[PDB]
DNA sequence: AGCTAATAAACTAAAAACTATTATTATG
DNA sequence: TAATAATAGTTTTTAGTTTATTGGGC
């Protein structure tokens, strides 16, 4: 196939013009469009290029046309699109400060295109454009555009934010997308491309009107360059009267790649060092290399290897009997089945061209066996370079000429025989009204074909045949991601392929509220080794930080190294410990205080207050005086509420001869240094009348009183 | 599934088979001889993971590994091998006869005590995995019982143990075939087709334990084990084997990529791959190469429903895949799914997920039908009650609409080949055929076996006849000519 | 009256399923 | 003291390249 492009862009800010979930049509159509390209180059398509900017800042047009054509640079002229040159189309192509006539740089379009159709092979002529709706429009142009794509033929397509035919989406539909809430120049320019649009390509108009959104996932330029079928030369024959010429085409394929991966080395990057040399030793003890043309091809026999010459199996097969198709068997349609079928393509028949007697025959024989709800069984020998193929022709139905369909059906010898027990009458497991609702719960909430009402036949809201194989330009996105930049590594993870194929967000969550209960209702559970194997990508999160320690360059690191593997020593080393939230080894180190001051020894409680009394400046240096304050209260009465003559009388003798005190907290303390003394004792209390426990105390009474 | 079965045709020696019994024809001996061959030979395509052998009981030579009278033991418990069919081939005809004379003699008395005995000795030999067991057996009279009832009862007695053994038997009429002639000893537990056992098949290679297993998932959060089977294929076929010269041997296959810059060697790690796109080499590993293949995990995500609003008349992918929900690991699969195979009749809304068949593999958006049951007569259930998964064009697999499209022609050509088309028709029967340019080659392959052109060239009822059929049809399609000039040359 | 092009078949490696096995720890 | 258990060993597909090839010309 062969075609004339010309490439009109846009350049401008309000043509950049956007918000955020919702990407620039700018980039959009630029992503779009190197697609194009892309798949214009990497696929080895030849066609002639050009390319025109409106709203450019300033003009390279050199036409002046009456300052019509300004603001619009004309970058590329005819030649092969260029990798660079797409690196220049992400590269220069960039939103301006500038907006001109998109009609106007209508009229460089066909001016330049009229310019390159002068004695250059074309059998397409093609225009693209993309416009947000942020320029202005015009009128005065109508007469000599329709003339232009009337006369000189040249076709269109184009796409705006608005489709004609609620959650934020690059691809699906964002917000509500109105193009009569827009500003007037906007619908204006709407309203005068569209019947201009409908009035050149006729009913090919409304369906190429989308939101940029919707053209950057589905399907918005491939249709309009894409490859028809090819004819086959074929002929029917039926009995020995009638006789006619067909013309088959093929409607399904494995989409792939007619190039391959060609070995360089890393050292030379090039084939001239990988030559071929593949060698063949007899496989003895002693390894022999065997000439090839020595060679003997048989086949296992049995448990033997019945050896084989070429020609003479060249000879004595069999083959099918030309390039010959007729029917052979019949059967009513309803005898098909889903499941048995084979054809990796699938084929499209129809007649020999310029042979309309042909056509009207296929047309007529389709209606007998249509209205008949009959199938035909054609034996399908395509040519002699393989065994003839095999299945049912079924009738295609089509709002003009009916189609036929060859599929093979399966052979007795690729029929598997795997036969199980039915689950309907497993007695092991029986259907639930629970599971029955959690599978109803999905069937009812859960639909992608849309349905409002009987006379609008039901059709897919997010259409899934309209979306090629993803790996071509995923393949396509590396290959310009190694050509244009060398050095950087693979391309990123590139979110828009799986919202090009993510379920529509509303139906999603739509899902969201009744799967979580079906899921609730029915947990299961699963066996181990359900993992991937490596995850090897780094040693950690990260490589590393660069922190180190500083602030300590006196060269005694260590050489005198602060050995340590609670008299007074421990309770001290443990408040120059105080360096960590301070807030320890204080709180909870006071009942070692406690049972140091035991008395038991004289040196106990001395130690015991000196330990206290060194504490008192620690908490000071230590900023610990609120809750040194706080235990200099607590430990007075702690010590009072077990009151023994031996210990707290030496307590408070060492206490207010030693007591010092500085403004903490206040004059908490400064209250405490200024009242540090004792209390009178009263007389004990009897008034035991309870038990005979008096009879000794009143015993003791009378003794002694 | 692991395990052998094993067939053994047993064969009597005495008088009986040498003579036609009462029948024009060949004799049991003959039809025997080519029976047991053809049906050698099937077997053999069949499966070399088989063991087979015959023997025949009685002999006036005794020929056999235990060394008891009236045993001879022809053929060793074998697989099928081509020596074999080179021996097997020279029994035919009165110069067979002679042999069979020569090798054993012809005719010595029997006791069907010691025959059954040693024949389970025989798979008592066997250590190999043990699937079935059956056995051919071949005989002209109805009854050896017209003897003491001593042989008749061990006979019978041990017929019911080997029946706990579990053997199957199946006696052939070779005096009149049916007839209801030949029942006197074997209307007891003991347990026509002649033509249909040679006529039983013919190259197959039977296969077993279906591959692709994989697991579904409804959300993220859980995945269900599923084992999924593949119901049918395209024809394969067999590997060549590579021979030497004349010793006829295989021997290595041994690609070294040399280099021009030395005459070295090169590293799969030098390998790099390159794309020669003009001026820009594209120069990328295999690996990154193999990660581009890559887009998501092996995985099912379930889109939703969908009803029967698709199979467009149109699209056909690589042929759909049955589906079986297994606990491979997931403890419960089909429990969960115990209420959509009932909500099939029920519930026409499909299903449709993208598929992921390992990775390196793009997904691939599939559609799928829950599976239903047609168990036959006799209880077969065959295509069990599962899922059949359908793949969905791409956008890139859709060709082109033809460019002529206009409206159809008159019916009137309608009522002239209505006569055509009720008039010849056939039964649609899927089992109608086989690749028969293929089995022509496993044909012309064995040939090489028994010097012989070509054996048993069969075209059966798969092509058209232009005059056979044509007239069973009849020239009143000769007659209907209702389109003008017809425009062929 | 000189000229060649898509192509299934053929040819590959590639990953797998199912078998069938073997270290591995309680146990003494 | 010694049962248990992740494990690779054979094919089987299957898909990517390789081939020799009628097709029309003028």
């Amino acid at each position: 196939n062969k075609a004339a492009v010309v490439l009109c862009m846009d350049v401008g800010f309000t043509m950049s013009n956007s918000i955020p979930g919702i990407e620039s049509p700018f980039e959009q159509a630029k992503k779009v469009i190197t697609m194009f390209v892309q798949r214009q180059v990497f696929a080895e398509n030849k066609d002639e290029i050009a390319l025109v900017l409106f709203g450019t800042d300033g003009t390279d047009n050199p036409l002046s046309g009456g300052d019509q054509y300004q603001n619009i640079t004309v970058h590329r002229h005819l030649m092969l699109p260029d990798f660079d040159l797409l690196e220049d189309i992400e590269s220069k192509i960039q939103p301006g400060s500038q907006q001109a006539d998109f009609l106007d740089a209508l009229i460089v379009s066909m001016d330049v295109i009229q310019h390159e159709t002068i004695g250059k092979k074309f059998e397409k002529r093609h225009i693209e454009i993309f416009t947000d709706l942020s320029s202005r429009f015009s009128k005065s142009q109508l007469d000599i555009i329709i003339h232009s794509l009337k006369k000189c033929d040249i076709s269109l397509q184009f796409f705006l934010p608005f489709s004609l035919g609620g959650p934020f989406r690059l691809g699906g539909h964002g917000p509500s997308f109105p193009l009569k809430g827009i500003t007037e120049q906007q619908k204006e320019g709407l309203e005068i491309v569209k019947m201009v649009m409908i009035s050149l390509e006729g009913e090919d108009g409304l369906d190429e009107i989308y939101s940029f959104s919707e053209s950057l996932r589905k399907l918005c330029v491939f249709k309009k360059i894409e490859r028809h079928s090819i004819h086959w030369p074929c002929r029917l024959t039926i009995g020995s009267n009638l006789s006619i010429r067909i013309a088959a085409y093929k409607s399904i394929l494995q989409e792939r790649v007619k190039k391959t991966w060609t070995v360089v080395d890393a050292k030379t990057l090039k084939k001239e060092d990988i030559q071929k040399e593949t060698v063949y030793c007899l496989n003895d003890d002693d390894e022999t290399e065997v000439l090839k043309e020595d060679i003997i091809q048989g086949f296992r026999y049995g448990s033997d290897i019945v050896p084989f010459s070429k020609v003479d199996e060249e000879q004595m097969k069999y083959k099918s009997e030309g390039k010959c198709f007729s029917v052979l068997g019949f059967c009513k349609s309803s005898q098909v089945q889903r499941r048995f079928f084979m054809g990796n393509q699938v084929l499209k028949v129809f007649a020999a061209r310029d042979d309309e007697a042909a056509a009207v025959a296929l047309s007529s024989l389709i209606h007998a066996l249509d209205d008949l709800d009959m199938v035909a069984i054609v034996r399908y020998a395509y040519d002699k370079r393989a065994n003839p193929q095999v299945g049912v022709a079924f009738p295609h139905i089509k709002h003009n000429y009916e189609c036929l369909v060859y599929v093979q059906l399966p052979f007795m010898e690729d029929l598997r025989q795997y036969m199980f027990s039915s689950l309907k009458n497993s007695k092991k497991y029986a259907p639930t009204e629970a599971q029955l609702n959690a599978v109803d719960a999905l069937i009812d909430s859960m639909s992608l074909a849309k349905k409002d009402e009987k006379t609008d036949t039901l059709e897919d809201l997010f259409p899934t045949t309209k979306i090629p194989n993803p790996r071509f330009q995923r393949l396509f996105q590396c290959l310009l991601h190694r050509a244009l930049h060398p050095r950087e590594p693979l391309p990123p993870i590139q979110q828009h392929i799986w919202n090009m194929l993510n379920p529509p967000a509303e139906v999603t969550t739509k899902s969201q509220i009744p799967l979580s209960k079906i899921k609730t209702l029915f947990p299961l559970i699963e066996a181990k080794k359900k993992d991937q194997v490596t995850a090897q990508e780094i040693f950690q999160d990260n490589h590393e930080d660069g922190p180190t320690a500083k602030k300590l360059k006196t060269e005694q690191g260590g050489a005198h190294f602060s050995v340590s593997s609670n008299p007074a020593e421990n309770f001290r080393v443990l408040v120059k410990q105080k360096k960590a939230s301070f807030e320890e080894a204080s709180n909870q180190l006071i009942n070692h205080i406690e049972q140091f001051l035991d008395t038991n020894e004289t040196p106990y409680f001395m130690k015991s207050i000196d330990c206290i009394r060194a504490f008192r400046e620690e908490a000071i240096k230590f900023s610990e005086e609120q809750r040194f304050n706080n235990f200099l209260k607590a430990l007075q009465e702690k010590v009072e509420i077990k009151q023994l003559n031996h210990f707290w009388e030496i307590v408070v003798q060492d206490g207010i001869t030693l007591i010092t005190k500085e403004e903490a907290s206040g004059s908490s303390v400064t209250a405490e240094e200024a009242k540090k003394f004792l209390a009178p004792k009263d007389k004990p209390s009897g008034d035991t009348a309870a038990v005979f426990e008096e009879g000794g105390d009143v015993d003791d009474l009378l003794d002694m009183i | 599934y692991s395990g052998r079965d094993s067939l053994i045709f047993l064969v009597d020696a005495s008088k009986a088979m040498f003579e036609s019994q009462s029948e024009d024809e060949l004799t049991p001996f003959d039809m025997s001889i080519q029976c047991i061959q053809s049906v050698y030979i099937s077997k053999i395509i069949s499966s070399d993971r088989d063991l087979l052998a015959v023997v025949f009981y009685g002999t006036e030579k005794d020929k056999n590994s235990v060394n008891f009278k009236n045993i001879y033991v022809l053929q060793e418990l074998d697989n099928p091998g081509a020596k074999r069919i080179l021996e097997l081939d020279q029994f035919k005809g009165q110069q067979g006869q002679k042999r069979f004379q020569d090798m054993m003699g012809h005719g010595s008395d029997y006791s069907l005590s010691e025959v059954l005995w040693v024949c389970a000795n025989l798979f008592s030999d066997v250590q190999f995995k043990m699937s079935h067991k059956r056995i051919m057996l071949f005989t002209n009279e109805d009854n050896p019982h017209g003897n003491d009832s001593a042989k008749a009862s061990r006979a019978r007695t041990k017929a019911g143990d080997l029946r706990d053994t579990g053997i199957f038997l199946d006696l052939m009429h070779l005096k009149k075939p049916g007839g209801f002639d030949i029942s006197l000893f074997y209307r007891d537990i003991i347990s026509s087709k002649l033509e249909d056992l040679l006529r039983k098949v013919r190259a197959k290679e039977t296969r077993k334990r279906a591959l692709s297993r994989l697991k579904l998932k409804l959300n993220k959060d859980i995945v269900i084990s599923v084992g999924i089977y593949n119901l049918v294929q395209k024809a394969l076929k067999p590997p060549p084997i590579k021979l030497y010269r004349e010793t006829n041997e295989p021997v290595k296959t041994k690609t070294r990529t040399f280099n021009t810059s030395t005459g070295g060697l090169l590293l799969p790690s030098d390998t790099k791959r390159s794309q020669i796109y003009g001026s820009r080499q594209i120069i990328l590993e295999k690996e990154e190469t193999e990660e581009l293949k890559r887009f998501d995990d092996p995985g099912l995500m379930l889109m939703g429903f969908k009803p029967l609003v698709l199979l467009k008349k149109h699209h056909y992918l690589r042929p759909s895949l049955f589906v079986y929900p297994e606990e491979s690991l997931v403890i419960g699969s089909s429990t969960l799914f115990s209420a959509l195979l009932i909500k099939c009749l029920e519930k026409e809304v499909a299903a449709l997920c993208r598929y992921t068949p390992r990775r390196n593999i793009p997904p691939y958006f599939v559609a799928l039908v829950p599976q239903e049951e047609e168990l036959d007569d006799q209880k077969i259930q065959v295509t069990p009650p599962g899922f059949q998964l359908v793949f969905l064009p791409f956008a890139d697999d859709k060709r082109k609409m033809p460019f002529t499209e206009k409206i159809m022609a008159t019916p009137e050509q309608v009522g002239k080949m209505k006569a055509i088309v009720e008039k010849l028709r056939f039964t649609y029967r899927s089992d109608s055929f086989e690749n028969p340019v293929l089995q022509q080659h496993f044909r012309n392959l064995e040939a090489l076996a028994l010097d012989l052109m070509e054996p048993e060239q069969a075209v059966d009822l798969t092509l058209p006849k232009v005059e056979a059929m044509n007239k069973r049809l009849g020239s009143l399609v000769d007659e209907f000519k209702e389109l003008v000039y017809p425009p062929d040359y």
